[PDB]
This record gives structure tokens, C-alpha cells and sequence, in this order.
RNA sequence: CCCGGCGAGGGGAGUGAAAAAGAACCUGAAACCGUGUACGUACAAGCAGUGGGAGCACGCUUAGGCGUGUGACUGCGUACC
RNA sequence: GUAACGGGGCUAAACCAUGCACCGAAGCUGCGGCAGCGACGCGCGUUGUUGGGUAGGGGAGCGUUCUGUAAGCCUGCGAAGGUGUGCUGUGAGGCAUGCUGGAGGUAUCAGAAGUGCGAAUGCUGACAUAAGUAACGAUAAAGCGGGUGAAAAGCCC
């Protein structure tokens, strides 16, 4: 026989809500990446998004070890010459705390169209509230 | 009941004529004749004569009525190129291609 | 005995161009390009008969791992358990069971767990 | 300056994606003669806006 | 090839492949690289190998029942109709007839029959012995062919 | 109901009525083959390694050669190229019964 | 025994080398002359 | 005979076994250029394939899968001499 | 331009020690197939073993044109060629057949070579690309009315 393949038009995607409060950034991110990709499902298919929708709450309260709160630096280039910009973890948390989780997860997801599609299922919130009560997200402990 | 007219070996590159042919493809022949009348292109004159020929062929030979006819197919094929010599600076010769086109109009009431 | 090449040459070029159907641009039209494209397609196909066996095993292992972890065991412990249980069911079948008969997969995990514990 | 690689028929088509002519959207109809004409232009019989302006 | 020995264009500077002769075999209208000359295709056949081959052929004709021997083979007038009738009485059509000597009338009778050839014993050849379906030999021709081959 | 069995150095998950393509068996079309080493039967009996009493019976329905595979070998710049064709023999069997 | 049933003895008619007729032949490209030098050249090679 | 400039060119009619043998004339390849249809393609990075593969369209004899075209998505992958 | 972990990230997901799992190659094994070499038996079986390759050596073939076989055989009830499709062989290839074509073709076994092309800034022809781009050849200069014409900035007045 031929090995099973998941079919995008018939995939079951569930909704989950995770609390980031006090979680180690990277150890949360891997579990998010795993589930966004659908590596936790027997129907896992590399070319299909079999993963789950995940709401992350309290992104501003994500934890890092060591001196990373002050010393972890996020670099981006603007495309303009000399346009190397930097922000520490603490600055990122102050300004755009959802980006910390989103950046961590993005780097752990596959690159290309499907990896970008997988990332769209991640919904990160700075605080303890979300707008997705209609989707009925189940609590997921990490 | 399709009726054809062609202008073979028309003095225009197919590219130029195709600009005009694309305007009238699929149109009713009355609308097509109006479009071509107010298209400021040499190709519009060529294509209009072929369309008028196709309509006349359809009425005379095939017993059609103009009011039912549409430009069902129109296409321009590349005809034979006439080769000529353009003298350039410093004794160099260039080939000029005087490109020709085969214009085909098909009119029908289906 | 002068031999004209046209008929044979045509036949050879056509054979290559037929194999290059579907290729982009000059690769499906132009002999010189199509020939390179067809050779490279053959090189890749040779390579990928080997890679296919790698990729499917990789897929089965990933699915067995997912299904095993749903039943509270890692892939690596699951396989060790089945080996200690003397179950010789291969990864293609395990991965297929994992998808299509989850209860039988649970029974395989229980057998594997019993062998280790 | 000249190409290092022959541009494709695809790329030629893409460049020509803006070359299509626009048909006359609509012709106006003279109120007297009933002749079709370019709007704001006299008719072929020399009417404009109902009036015989040329001969 | 008819033409000048003038170098078609200068060695360097024009951007073209270097040329030397308009008659180059690379060129349209140029020479043939290894132009044929008139050839003698004749091979030596050792006398003994020729005679050995004829004996093998003659022996196979006997084994295959393709050699018929007659005391005499003749026609009366130089008339193709006579030979044609003589041959169809013998169940023959495609036949080498080998006689002791050149007879005028049998030769002339056989000339317009394409399936029939009439030789003397001296003018046997290995291709003809194999080519014709049957071989008629006069008893006299057999004596001469034996004398030939020993 | 399904069974898992080994044939042709490969394993096959089958139910009754299914046609299964295997590596060539030296058995004629119409003739019955028995696969007496059965790794699993689910109605779940799991072999260690074989299900005690498990037999799959099947009719040989056809022999034949699979689709042609082209083998191309090419060493660029090294004046080496080799082509070979391949068609793999198979035996199709139709599964007739499973029984522990 | 006919003109289309005669064969030469086995081994009596070996096919000649044809150089420069592709990779398969084993004599393609350089035609068994190797790479460069006087011996690769047309008319090339030292006297006895 | 008809359209056209008493054009070019064409459509009929007629000849012929054939005019898609019509004089730019036997056959009529390929590059190259079009029209039509099916599928894909406007968030997507690279030798353009290959391995996997959904979907769609069209055909078919378990009524089923199968075949043909296309090829979203994905592993691998820097032409030839 | 982060830019001295491949990246994410990591306080272990670092390092050291110990141990057991597992992943992992075209390696090894399994199953099916082909070929070389050698045995041991009677060109076949059984069995051992081998099969990455440039220069290069050796072996064996495919196909093309031409000669015989052939005043034969196939062919207007459709040859060669062209174009599809299907089947087929380890390969060069082969076979069948739809359409086109409209008069040639040629088995077999031998024989002979102008016998196989992607390259040579190869040669000839055709056709692309850049591109509907540059340019339309003195910056002495045109405007309007009328005529002729299918059409007039350019011809005639
Ligand atoms: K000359
Ligand atoms: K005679
Ligand atoms: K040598
Ligand atoms: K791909
Ligand atoms: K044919
Ligand atoms: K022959
Ligand atoms: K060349
Ligand atoms: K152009
Ligand atoms: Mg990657
Ligand atoms: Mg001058
Ligand atoms: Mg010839
Ligand atoms: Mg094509
Ligand atoms: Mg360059
Ligand atoms: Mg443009
Ligand atoms: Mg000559
Ligand atoms: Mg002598
Ligand atoms: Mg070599
Ligand atoms: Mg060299
Ligand atoms: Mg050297
Ligand atoms: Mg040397
Ligand atoms: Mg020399
Ligand atoms: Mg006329
Ligand atoms: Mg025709
Ligand atoms: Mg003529
Ligand atoms: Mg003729
Ligand atoms: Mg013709
Ligand atoms: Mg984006
Ligand atoms: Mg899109
Ligand atoms: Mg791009
Ligand atoms: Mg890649
Ligand atoms: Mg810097
Ligand atoms: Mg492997
Ligand atoms: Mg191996
Ligand atoms: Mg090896
Ligand atoms: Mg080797
Ligand atoms: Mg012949
Ligand atoms: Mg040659
Ligand atoms: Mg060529
Ligand atoms: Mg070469
Ligand atoms: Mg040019
Ligand atoms: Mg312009
Ligand atoms: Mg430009
Ligand atoms: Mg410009
Ligand atoms: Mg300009
Ligand atoms: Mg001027
Ligand atoms: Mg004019
Ligand atoms: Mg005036
Ligand atoms: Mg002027
Ligand atoms: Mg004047």
C-alpha cells in the first residue's frame, strides 16, 4: 500500500490556550513549534499543516535564564546602509512583548510557505485576555 | 456557420496588427466595426477591410445576416519577412526585416 | 556509400525532446538544453530512488513517535520494548497502524511497556 | 550595455502586459443626424450637437 | 575543389573562427576530408582455396540433389521456345546448364531466359553454382570439371 | 479485519478480498499460497514474532513486470555516461482468508 | 547452400576500431590518443 | 459571382483523384510566432528538475479505483563541454 | 549587516564521568533481478565469488546508406518520409498501429562504408533576443485655401 498522507481540506485543527507566565522562553517555544507543525499527531505530514491553533497569554511574563533579560540582543537590519538596529530582551518586552515569543517560534518553524502558514495559527497576547472565546480554546499546560 | 476572410502578406508586423485584433475578438461585428473606425492605427484599417470582407462573404456566400454575426475568431500569423540592407556607419551593413502578417477573421452566428 | 544523417538524427533528437515534456522554456523545446535537462532528471531520479527509502522511513518514525507519545512512551523506548517483546512489525506497518487503528497501536505500546517494565 | 542572457518569451510577454490598446469606451450619437461620433468631435457628415457646422 | 587558396579573412581581430581555405572540409562546398579514389577491390584467392571451394560446392550440390547429370543436353534450332519446353519437361526453371563445349544454338536459345544460364565446363564459377536452383551438367562437362579440380 | 505478514523481505497489512503486489513468487497463477508467518491479526493478536495459528491464504492472480525505471549515471567533465533500463518482476496475490 | 546462408568462420572477421564516435564506444573524444603532446597530433610522433 | 482602390488579399463557384496539388504550388521536420481549451500562478526567493503530494479537469471495464493533463505544498538539488 | 554555536533558542539543549536506548549511509542483512570470473557436475543446472571508474586496454552489440541473396518478398485494399499513440528489450534500439503522405520499400544471411554530432570564437540556411527600443541623415520653416484621389503634412494649383 501507499503510506497515509494528511489532506489539507480534511485536517482537524484544535484550539489551545497556553499561559506563558514564568515559562522559559525557548522551552515553551519548542513545544509551540512542535504543535503548530503537528509533530504531536500520528497524521503528521511534512507538506501539510496538521498542527493546532495556539493562543499564548501573558507573553510579557515569559522568563529567560542567566543574564538574558539584559544581555540577549535582537538584531534586525532595515535594508538601508548602516541600518543595523538592536534591542535587548528587556526592551523588546517593554515595547512589543508578543514579538519575543513570535520571533522565538518563527526561528523554530520550517522556512518557506508552509512554515509561514504554520505561524499564522499562533496567537500571542501580552496580557491575560483573548478575543477567541468563540473558538473554545482548551487549556494546554507546558 | 463560420465564414472566413484573410489578408495574407499584409505589410505590418504581426505584433502591431495583434494590438488591433485583440480589441475586436469576440465582439459583435457592428461593435467591432465601430471600434476599428475610431482606433488610430494603420492595423485598424487593414483589420477593418478583412472584417468587412468576412461579413460580405458571410452574407453573399453563406446567406448570413450581419446583425447575428460576431468576430468568433481573429488571429494574426507571421508572414514572410522581406530582407533589406541598411547601411550603417563605418561600412557596416545591417539587415532590415520588413515583417508581414497573415490576418484571419472568422465571423459566425454561434 | 554516402549516408545522410537526417532521419536517424531526427529520431534521436525527438526521443530526448519527448522525455523533456513539461520542462520550462528551452528545456522542453531546444535539443541542447533538453538533453542536459533529461540527463539531470535521470541523475536525480537515480539519487532519489535511494532518498525515497530514507524519506519514508523518516516519515514513519515521526508518526510512530507521535502515536507512541500519545500512549505515554517515546519512540526510542517503544522500539526497544517491541524488540524485547520480539515483535518484528516494521515501521511502515507501525506508522500505518498508528494512523488507521489507534487501539491496535495502543495494544502494541502496552506490549512494548510490558517488555521494558 | 547588452544582455548577458537571452530574455525569455515569458519575460517579453510580461513587458507587453501594458501594451494592450483601449477601445473607444462609447461613441456619442448626434441628436439630429443620428450619426455615431467621437464625443466632443464633429460627425463625418459635419454635424456637432445637432447643428450642421461644416459642409 | 575549384577555388582560390586565398585566406578568407585575416587570422586575428575579426571575431570569427579562423579560416584558411574556402575548400576546408568543415565548410559547405568544401573538400571531402577523405575523398575516395578509384579502388581495386579484387582479393587474391589461393589456387588451392578456389579449387577446394569448388569441390565443397559441387559436393553439396550432389548432397542437396541439385546437380543433375545428363549424357547430352542440346536443342535443335536456336529457338527459346524449344529450350523452354525441354526445361519444363525436366521439372526445371532456374538452372545452370554446363556443357562440354560452347554450342551456338543452346546459348542463343537460353539467352532470353533469365532463370537459365548455359556455360562450358571451363566457365564454371562458385557464385553461379550456388545461385542457380539446379545445375545440369553433361557427362562430358563432369569429366572436364574432374580434370580441372583433380 | 486485517493481518500483517512478511513476504519478499517486506511487510504487508492486508484484509480479505484485497489484491497485494509482492516480489515475484515462484508459484503459478490460480495456485494458492499460504503465508503461515503472520505478525499481527486485528479483528488484536500480536505475534512474538508470529501469531500462533495465524495463516493468510491467497490466490496468485498475476505475474508481471512493473513500470520501466531508467538508470542514468553521468560523471560531468569525466567523459562517462551509462544508461540501463529496469523492470521489477512482481506477483499479485488476492487475499482469500485470515485465520488465527 | 545459398548466397544468403553462407557465414564466415567464427573469429575470422573482427570489426575495425572506429575512433571518435561517442562515449559508449570506449574510443570517443580523444580516440585513444590521450591528452595533448606530439603523439596526440595529426601526423604526430617521432621517427624510428 | 461577392468584399476590396476597375488594388493587394480573400470567400464562393468550377477543374482535378487531390487545390490543406492554386502557380509564395510534391512531401512539408525543427527552431521561432500565434489562436483555442484544461490545470497552475499576484506573501513569493536560486541550474527550474527530481522524490513525495493535495486539489482540479477530462476519460475509463472492481463501481470502483485506474489512466491522462495540470501541479498547491514539501525533502533533496550550483547547467553542459 | 547580527555575522567567532549554521539558526532558533539553551543554565543545559554546556562540560566531565558512567550506563542503556534510539536515529543515522548507495556499508551490512532481507526479498526479487541481471551480468563477469571460477569451480564442481551433467550449452545447460548447482555453488563460490565479483561487477565505482578518467587516460587507456580487452570483449560484445545497435542503427544508417549501398551490393548480393531479390525478375524474390511487401506496397494505390496505400511504399518511403512526416506526426501521434501503444507495446517491448540491459542499452544503442525494435515492433505494432491512428492520422498525414501519395510510390516506393525490402526480410534473412552475408558484403562494403562519405556509418551515428552539442560543442571546434566550426560551415551554410532559417529563425530568435535586445524591441516595437535607437534611429528616420544638417535646427533654411512652415501656414492655409482649392484640386485630384480609396486615402493628401509631403503630389498639383
Ligand atoms: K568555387
Ligand atoms: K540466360
Ligand atoms: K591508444
Ligand atoms: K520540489
Ligand atoms: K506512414
Ligand atoms: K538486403
Ligand atoms: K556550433
Ligand atoms: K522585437
Ligand atoms: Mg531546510
Ligand atoms: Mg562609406
Ligand atoms: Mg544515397
Ligand atoms: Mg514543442
Ligand atoms: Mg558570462
Ligand atoms: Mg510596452
Ligand atoms: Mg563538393
Ligand atoms: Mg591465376
Ligand atoms: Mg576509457
Ligand atoms: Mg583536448
Ligand atoms: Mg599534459
Ligand atoms: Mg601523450
Ligand atoms: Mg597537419
Ligand atoms: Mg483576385
Ligand atoms: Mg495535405
Ligand atoms: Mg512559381
Ligand atoms: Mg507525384
Ligand atoms: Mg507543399
Ligand atoms: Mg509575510
Ligand atoms: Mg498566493
Ligand atoms: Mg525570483
Ligand atoms: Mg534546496
Ligand atoms: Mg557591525
Ligand atoms: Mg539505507
Ligand atoms: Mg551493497
Ligand atoms: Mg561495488
Ligand atoms: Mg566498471
Ligand atoms: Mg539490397
Ligand atoms: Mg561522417
Ligand atoms: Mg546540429
Ligand atoms: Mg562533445
Ligand atoms: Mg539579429
Ligand atoms: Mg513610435
Ligand atoms: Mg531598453
Ligand atoms: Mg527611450
Ligand atoms: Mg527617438
Ligand atoms: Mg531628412
Ligand atoms: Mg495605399
Ligand atoms: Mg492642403
Ligand atoms: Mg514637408
Ligand atoms: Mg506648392
Amino acid at each position: 500500500m501507499k503510506t497515509f498522507t494528511a489532506k489539507p481540506e480534511t485536517v482537524k485543527r484544535d484550539w489551545y490556550v497556553v499561559d506563558a507566565t514564568g515559562k522559559t522562553l525557548g522551552r515553551l517555544a519548542t513545544e509551540l513549534a512542535r504543535r503548530l507543525r503537528g509533530k504531536h499527531k500520528a497524521e503528521y505530514t511534512p507538506h501539510v499543516d496538521t498542527g493546532d491553533y495556539i493562543i499564548v497569554l501573558n507573553a510579557d511574563k515569559v522568563a529567560v535564564t542567566g543574564n538574558k533579560r539584559t544581555d540577549k540582543v535582537y538584531y534586525h537590519h532595515t535594508g538601508h546602509i548602516g541600518g543595523i538596529k538592536q534591542a535587548t530582551f528587556e526592551e523588546m518586552i517593554a515595547r512589543r512583548p508578543e514579538r519575543v515569543i513570535e520571533i522565538a517560534v518563527k526561528g523554530m518553524l520550517p522556512k518557506g510557505p508552509l512554515g509561514r502558514a504554520m505561524f499564522r495559527k499562533l496567537k500571542v497576547y501580552a496580557g491575560n485576555e483573548h478575543n477567541h472565546a468563540a473558538q473554545q480554546p482548551q487549556v494546554l499546560d507546558i | 456557420m463560420e465564414t472566413i476572410a484573410k489578408h495574407r502578406h499584409a505589410r505590418s508586423s504581426a505584433q502591431k496588427v495583434r494590438l488591433v485584433a485583440d480589441l475586436i475578438r469576440g465582439k459583435k461585428v457592428s461593435q467591432a466595426l465601430d471600434i476599428l473606425t475610431y482606433t488610430n492605427k494603420k492595423a485598424a484599417v487593414l483589420v477593418k477591410k478583412v472584417l468587412e470582407s468576412a461579413i460580405a462573404n458571410a452574407e453573399h456566400n453563406d446567406g448570413a445576416d450581419i446583425d447575428d454575426l460576431k468576430v468568433t475568431k481573429i488571429f494574426v500569423d507571421e508572414g514572410p519577412s522581406m530582407k533589406r540592407i541598411m547601411p550603417r556607419a563605418k561600412g557596416r551593413a545591417d539587415r532590415i526585416l520588413k515583417r508581414t502578417s497573415h490576418i484571419t477573421v472568422v465571423v459566425s452566428d454561434r | 556509400a554516402r549516408v545522410k544523417r537526417g532521419v536517424i538524427a531526427r529520431a534521436r533528437h525527438k526521443k530526448i525532446l519527448k522525455q523533456a515534456k513539461g520542462y520550462y522554456g528551452a528545456r522542453s523545446r531546444v535539443y541542447r538544453v533538453a538533453f542536459q535537462a533529461v540527463i539531470k532528471a535521470g541523475q536525480y531520479a537515480y539519487r532519489d530512488r535511494r532518498q525515497r527509502k530514507r524519506q519514508f522511513r523518516q516519515l514513519w518514525i515521526a508518526r510512530i513517535n507521535a502515536a507512541a507519545r500519545q500512549n505515554g512512551i517515546s519512540y526510542s523506548k517503544f522500539i526497544n520494548g517491541l524488540k524485547k517483546a520480539s515483535v518484528e512489525i516494521d515501521r511502515k506497518i507501525l506508522a500505518d497502524i498508528a494512523v488507521f487503528d489507534k487501539v491496535a497501536f495502543t495494544a502494541l505500546v502496552e506490549k512494548a511497556k510490558a517488555a521494558l517494565a | 550595455a547588452v544582455q548577458q542572457n537571452k530574455p525569455t518569451r515569458s519575460k517579453r510577454g510580461m513587458r507587453r502586459s501594458h501594451d494592450a490598446l483601449t477601445a473607444v469606451t462609447s461613441l456619442s450619437v448626434d441628436k439630429t443626424s443620428g450619426e455615431k461620433h467621437l464625443r466632443h468631435h464633429i460627425t463625418a457628415d459635419g454635424y456637432y450637437r445637432g447643428r450642421k457646422v461644416i459642409a | 575543389v575549384t577555388g582560390s587558396g586565398k585566406k578568407p579573412w585575416r587570422q586575428k581581430g575579426t571575431g570569427r573562427a579562423r579560416s584558411g581555405s574556402i575548400k576546408s572540409p568543415i565548410w559547405r562546398s568544401g573538400g571531402v576530408t577523405f575523398a575516395a579514389r578509384p579502388q581495386d577491390h579484387s582479393q587474391k584467392v589461393n589456387k588451392k582455396m578456389y579449387r577446394g571451394a569448388l569441390k565443397s560446392i559441387l559436393s553439396e550440390l550432389v548432397r542437396q540433389d541439385r546437380l543433375i547429370v545428363v549424357e547430352k543436353f542440346s536443342v535443335e534450332a536456336p529457338k527459346t521456345k524449344l529450350l523452354a519446353q525441354k526445361l519444363k519437361d525436366m521439372a526445371l526453371e532456374d538452372v545452370l546448364i554446363i556443357t562440354g563445349e560452347l554450342d551456338e544454338n543452346l546459348f542463343l536459345a537460353a539467352r532470353n531466359l533469365h532463370k537459365v544460364d548455359v556455360r562450358d565446363a571451363t566457365g564454371i564459377d562458385p557464385v553461379s553454382l550456388i545461385a542457380f536452383d539446379k545445375v545440369v551438367m553433361t557427362a562430358d562437362a563432369v569429366k572436364q570439371v574432374e580434370e580441372m579440380l583433380a | 479485519m486485517y493481518a500483517v505478514f512478511q513476504s519478499g523481505g517486506k511487510q504487508h497489512r492486508v484484509s480479505e478480498g484485497q489484491t497485494v503486489r509482492l516480489e515475484k513468487l515462484d508459484i503459478a497463477t490460480g495456485e494458492t499460497v499460504e503465508f503461515a508467518e503472520v505478525l499481527m491479526i486485528a479483528n488484536v493478536k500480536i505475534g512474538v514474532p508470529f501469531v500462533d495459528g495465524g495463516v493468510i491464504k491467497a490466490e496468485v492472480v498475476a505475474h508481471g513486470r512493473g513500470e520501466k525505471v531508467k538508470i542514468v549515471k553521468f560523471r560531468r567533465r569525466k567523459h562517462y555516461r551509462k544508461q540501463q533500463g529496469h523492470r521489477q518482476w512482481f506477483t499479485d496475490v488476492k487475499i482469500t482468508g485470515i485465520s488465527a | 547452400m545459398r548466397l544468403n546462408t553462407l557465414s564466415p568462420a567464427e573469429g575470422s572477421k573482427k570489426a575495425g576500431k572506429r575512433l571518435g564516435r561517442g562515449i559508449g564506444s570506449g574510443l570517443g573524444k580523444t580516440g585513444g590518443r590521450g591528452h595533448k603532446g606530439q603523439k596526440s597530433r595529426s601526423g604526430g610522433g617521432v621517427r624510428r
